[PDB]
């Protein structure tokens, strides 16, 4: 979920993804309209 | 007692301006509990219902009519006035003038939405 | 808007006879219609209200009945005073409009 | 890098909505109830519950 | 070019600060910043849109907000961001702004109204640009060394990446009801209403014209707006208009990458 290789594919021209990231939906806020979630950050940059 | 008395020639040439102004006796158009309004009676034909006004300058008129009729208010004369513009040969008729109160009833019993205080009205001449 | 009729157009009875006349709404009006009386050269008078209560003041020989969308006019006996037009008027969604009345004449 | 995509919510009045399976890669659905939003006129609908 | 923005529409949405520590509605919003960039260029994303009028003539020097419940125009003038320190604009289309800023860990916009009124809003963020090489340094040198280096192109042509537009939802509004002395009275200034009471009769409908309602008291009815002619984004700060959305197009997302050197 957090290190190098969440996001994987073959070929860059190719369409076929796998993902291992988490997401949490939560509940939304009184008196507002938005949606509100929980996502661990992308790997890629943490590499570098 | 509020009693109703008008005031206005009732000789107008076609196609200009009828105006009828009712005068009110032993009263005040500053209430706010009742209504205004102007009634006419064709020759062989009931009374006809124009619309209301109210103190404040709220205004709802008949559908027919509300292209060309327009009321105000005078609250210093203590009067309130009828305007009939592009007036027709057909215009000819008896008008009155008549009040009615309105408030928040219940139980499907009460006096509201009747007429209870009427003028004495007036025979208008459409002619040239 | 609520289309109004009344029945019948005249009115030809002697003195004490009862007088009944029916007014007749296109549309649900409920308890909201009332009676008017109209003397010649002056203007129609409340008489009757809520449909079935009296004025106050009048006298109590005059009455009204019916529901729905049929209402009736009922005087106990007619009188020489009671000689004039009469129309009813419903009171339950604007605009408000008028019957087309009735002649009453001595027989 | 990764994207992620969020279509506009549905807001149902006055009643129960629900949502089916789909294929797409990591999809998730929930339902919440007791909700009352508001826009920038006034209350979005009648229903207070 | 500019034909693809010819049946859109301005909006409003929610910001979460408004200036003075509290919430508004109001007619400029943020949506996603993008920093993909090595060489530490920003992407914005707005809910106005820059160098077309009401008529969808273009025009360098105008832009057109929503107000209530109409567009009007505003001069591009007072279009301003910052981050700490004030940011330098570099290119602009549409809802997009391309804009380089010093290091900070806030950032607002702003703009000026058609009645001399200003407006603003806040969102964290932080900020730092990458490194390039074996040293820190600050500014351009007159003498030195080329290293490989990325950046975004001021060009307005075709791209592959595009957003969609929906049709509106119902738009409610209080005012258009008034009090008078026990009934209500609705106006309407020329638009299509739905409306729906609580009261004796259940009265319900769809009017065009002006109404009256017998013994039906005010804190018992509704009211909204129904009738578009114009599309929108599907944001999601706004609700669909219907289960299932109905699409109508799309327009495409400027200024695409390139290689470059530093």
């Amino acid at each position: 979920p957090g290190q190098f290789g969440d996001i994987q594919s073959r070929t860059p021209e190719s369409k076929d993804v796998y993902a291992n990231t988490q997401l949490v939906l939560q509940r939304p806020a009184a008196g507002t309209v938005h949606v509100p979630y929980s996502q661990a950050p992308s790997g890629f940059k943490y590499w570098l | 007692q509020v009693q109703l008395q008008e005031s206005g020639p009732g000789l107008v040439k076609p196609s200009q301006t009828l105006s009828l102004t009712c005068t009110v006796s032993g009263g005040s158009i500053s209430s706010d509990d009742y209504y205004w309004t102007w009634i006419r009676l064709p020759p062989g034909k009931g009374l006809e219902w124009i619309g209301y006004i109210f103190y404040t300058g709220g205004t709802y008129y008949n559908p027919s009519l509300k292209s060309r009729v327009t009321i105000s208010l005078d609250r210093s004369k203590n009067q309130f006035s009828l305007k009939l513009s592009s007036v027709t040969a057909a215009d000819t008729a008896v008008y009155f003038c008549a009040r009615a109160p309105e408030t928040y009833c219940s139980t499907t019993n009460c006096y509201k939405g009747y007429f209870d205080s009427w003028g004495q009205g007036t025979l208008v001449t459409v002619s040239s | 808007d609520i289309q109004m009729t009344q029945s019948p157009s005249s009115v030809s009875a002697s003195v004490g006879d009862r007088v009944t006349i029916t007014c007749r709404a296109s549309q649900g009006i409920s308890s909201w219609l009332g009676w008017y009386q109209q003397k010649p050269g002056k203007a129609p008078k409340l008489l009757i209200y809520a449909a079935s209560s009296l004025q106050s003041g009048v006298p109590s020989r005059f009455s009204g009945s019916g529901s729905g969308t049929d209402f009736t006019l009922t005087i106990s006996s007619l009188q020489p005073e009671d000689f004039a037009t009469y129309y009813c008027q419903q009171a339950n969604s604007f605009p408000r409009t008028f019957g087309q009345g009735t002649k009453v004449e001595i027989k | 890098e990764y994207k992620t995509v969020i279509p506009s919510p549905y807001v149902k009045c006055c009643g129960t909505a629900e949502c089916k399976d789909k294929s797409l890669p990591d999809y998730s659905c929930k339902v919440f109830t007791g909700v009352y939003p508001f826009m920038w006129g006034g209350a979005y609908c009648f229903c207070d519950a | 070019n500019f034909n693809v923005y010819k049946a859109t529409r301005p909006y409003l949405a929610h910001c979460p600060d408004c200036g003075e520590g509290h919430s508004c509605h109001s007619p400029i919003a943020l949506e996603r910043i993008r920093n993909e960039a090595t060489d530490g260029t920003l992407k914005i994303q707005v809910s106005l849109q820059i160098g077309i009028k009401t008529d969808d003539s273009h025009d360098w020097t105008k832009l057109r907000y929503m107000d209530s419940h109409t567009p009007a125009d505003a001069e591009r003038a007072g279009l301003l961001v910052r981050t700490s320190a004030p940011c330098t604009i570099t290119g602009t289309m549409g809802h997009f702004i391309l804009a380089r800023c010093p290091k900070g860990e806030t950032l607002t916009v702003g703009f000026t109204d058609s009645r001399k009124i200003s407006h603003t809003c806040t969102h964290p963020f932080h900020h730092e640009p990458p490194v390039i090489g074996r040293e820190r340094f600050h500014s351009r040198p007159q003498h030195g060394k080329e290293l490989p280096c990325s950046t975004y192109v001021q060009s307005t042509a075709a791209t592959a990446e595009e957003i969609e537009v929906h049709m509106p939802p119902d738009t409610p509004d209080r005012t258009l009801m008034t009090q008078q002395s026990g009934n209500v009275k609705i106006t309407v200034n020329g638009q299509t209403v739905r409306y729906k009471c609580n009261c004796g009769g259940s009265n319900e409908g769809l009017t065009t014209t002006d109404k009256v309602i017998n013994n039906c008291k005010i804190d018992q009815c509704h009211a909204a707006v129904t009738n578009h002619k114009n599309w929108q984004y599907n944001s999601p700060l706004v609700p669909r208009n219907a289960e299932l959305g109905d699409r109508k197009g799309k327009i495409h997302i400027p200024f695409p990458l390139a290689n470059v050197t530093c």
